[PDB]
């Protein structure tokens, strides 16, 4: 339940194929750009930095919680559902 | 009629049974208010 990690823009590639390794069964790539990912302050310099490194992207908008209305008292309803059978 | 703080007065729970207090509550249904009503039948409904 931390949001830290939700605070900044990724710059991820889309993944390609990884096969078995015959020797080792290791996870094998031709992929160099399988690891890279970028991070960024905002959208706008993800895309500034997609479009002047000519990479076709697709951003999508972020997504924050939306405000909720907590009320410890509501469990303890006299007429409404909202009241808890166990606490 | 005199003072008698010689001896005890709370002789009445030696008689006392399993269900003194319940019967108690079952003849004090009698004589009570109806109960007020949250409206549904219970907080699952």
């Amino acid at each position: 339940s931390g949001v830290n990690n939700t605070k900044k823009w990724k710059m991820e590639f889309d993944t390609r194929e990884r096969w078995e390794n015959p020797l080792m069964g290791w996870s094998s790539t031709a992929d160099p750009l399988s690891n890279l990912v970028l991070t960024f302050s905002t959208k706008e310099d993800a895309v500034a930095f997609a479009e002047k490194n000519g990479w076709s992207f697709d951003v999508e908008e972020r997504k924050v919680p939306k405000p909720k209305s907590k009320s410890y008292g509501a469990n303890f309803s006299w007429n409404k559902r909202t009241r808890v059978s166990t606490k | 009629e005199p003072f008698d703080n010689s001896t005890y007065r709370n002789l009445q729970h030696h008689e006392y049974s399993t269900y003194t207090f319940l019967d108690l509550n079952v003849e004090l249904s009698k004589f009570r208010m109806p109960q007020p009503s949250s409206g549904r039948q219970s907080p699952r409904h």
